[PDB]
């Protein structure tokens, strides 16, 4: 028995992931371009107690080989877990999103997008039917400025991860959705 | 001395170039929980050219911070911390070309190719292009909104003028814009 093309679904999942990553990336650039001079950035980076993200407890691949070696189910699962890990903590950047030159930035818009993609990935897993499968999402254990820039810094990274992992499952699952 | 720049052309490898005595480059990256790894000197001083350091796929990882330092006999000449994903900046599109789409004005269709090192076909990269064109004698360029595709028509070009086109690309939502392709000169057919 044949199967319904996954393209419409992938197409919608991929628009949200890029919307989310887009907000993370701009939002972060903005804040960083106002309160964080390269000096603080470096000391932020060289001090894991401030830079090591909560989400980083979820074992994800770190380079191209690693990533393209994981099945679609694992990549979808990893992405699901990253999205769930941000449902609560996004309530924290309320203010940052508030004073931001928005363009869609708000803890609510961002949150509805998360709720949206979360469900969409769960659907994608049922269509495409380990630590990762036994592991739940990462709980956020928690100056203000160094707390926000950290939230933002982690939000951008995870969103880059999600958009990446989903893009990979997509090129594999959809007839030339990446080629020609 | 000072860092000229560090960049990753395809999100798989990167290199750094800089502008006393013999300048050395040291780097470390957070592996595991903490920055536990001692500084190691540049693994390759030849590949990316004079005054550079090339980190192949074996030393390149994404979403993990790195820190590099330029050293001399007097001490640290420069420091820089980043994670490869922030330094992506793809090579220029190749095989630029045009063709008439279809007599004072003419409409053409420009097409190029993605940089050969960019794994677009498998999902690791997603580029967008920015095309620019102008009359060969003017000094400013007309920009064009970014596109996800590798063909784009340019409308209403005056046939009595020669034009130039250059396209540049960038990883979506990441990095900055890379180099421009070699220019494409466009001389249209004129019906006397």
């Amino acid at each position: 028995f044949p199967t319904i093309p996954l393209s419409r679904l992938f197409d919608n999942a991929m628009l949200r992931a890029h919307r989310l990553h887009q907000l993370a990336f701009d939002t972060y650039q903005e804040f960083e371009e106002a309160y964080i001079p390269k000096e603080q950035k470096y000391s932020f980076l060289q001090n894991p107690q401030t830079s090591l993200c909560f989400s980083e407890s979820i074992p994800t691949p770190s380079n191209r080989e690693e990533t393209q070696q994981k099945s679609n189910l694992e990549l979808l699962r990893i992405s699901l877990l990253l999205i769930q890990s941000w449902l609560e903590p996004v309530q924290f950047l309320r203010s940052v999103f508030a004073n931001s030159l928005v363009y869609g930035a708000s803890d609510s818009n961002v949150y509805d997008l998360l709720k949206d993609l979360e469900e969409r990935i769960q659907t994608l897993m049922g269509r495409l039917e380990g630590q990762i499968f036994k592991q739940t999402y990462s709980k956020f254990d928690t100056d203000a400025l160094l707390k926000n820039y950290g939230l933002l810094y982690c939000f951008r990274k995870d969103m880059d991860k999600v958009e990446t992992f989903l893009r990979i499952v997509q090129c594999r699952s959809v007839e030339g959705s990446c080629g020609f | 001395p000072k860092f000229t720049k560090c960049r990753s052309p395809e999100r798989e490898t990167f290199s750094c170039h800089w502008t006393l005595g013999p300048i050395q480059l040291f780097y470390t990256r957070r592996n595991t929980q903490e920055w536990t790894q001692e500084w190691k000197e540049c693994p390759d001083y030849v590949s990316a050219g004079e005054n550079s350091c090339y980190f192949n796929s074996s030393f390149t990882s994404i979403w993990i911070p790195y820190c590099i330092k330029l050293t001399s006999n007097g001490g640290t000449v420069d420091e820089k911390c980043f994670s490869v994903d922030e330094i992506v900046q793809p090579d220029p599109p190749i095989a630029l070309n045009w063709t008439l789409l279809n007599g004072i004005h003419a409409d053409i269709q420009v097409r190029w190719e993605a940089p050969r090192n960019a794994d677009i076909q498998k999902g690791w990269m997603v580029l967008e292009y920015e095309l620019q064109y102008k009359e060969v004698n003017e000094t400013k360029w007309k920009m064009m909104d970014p596109i996800l595709t590798t063909s784009v028509p340019v409308y209403s070009l005056k046939v009595d003028k020669e034009y130039e086109v250059r396209v540049r690309s960038k990883q979506r939502n990441s990095g900055n814009y890379g180099e421009f392709s070699e220019v494409l000169y466009v001389t249209l057919p004129q019906m006397s």
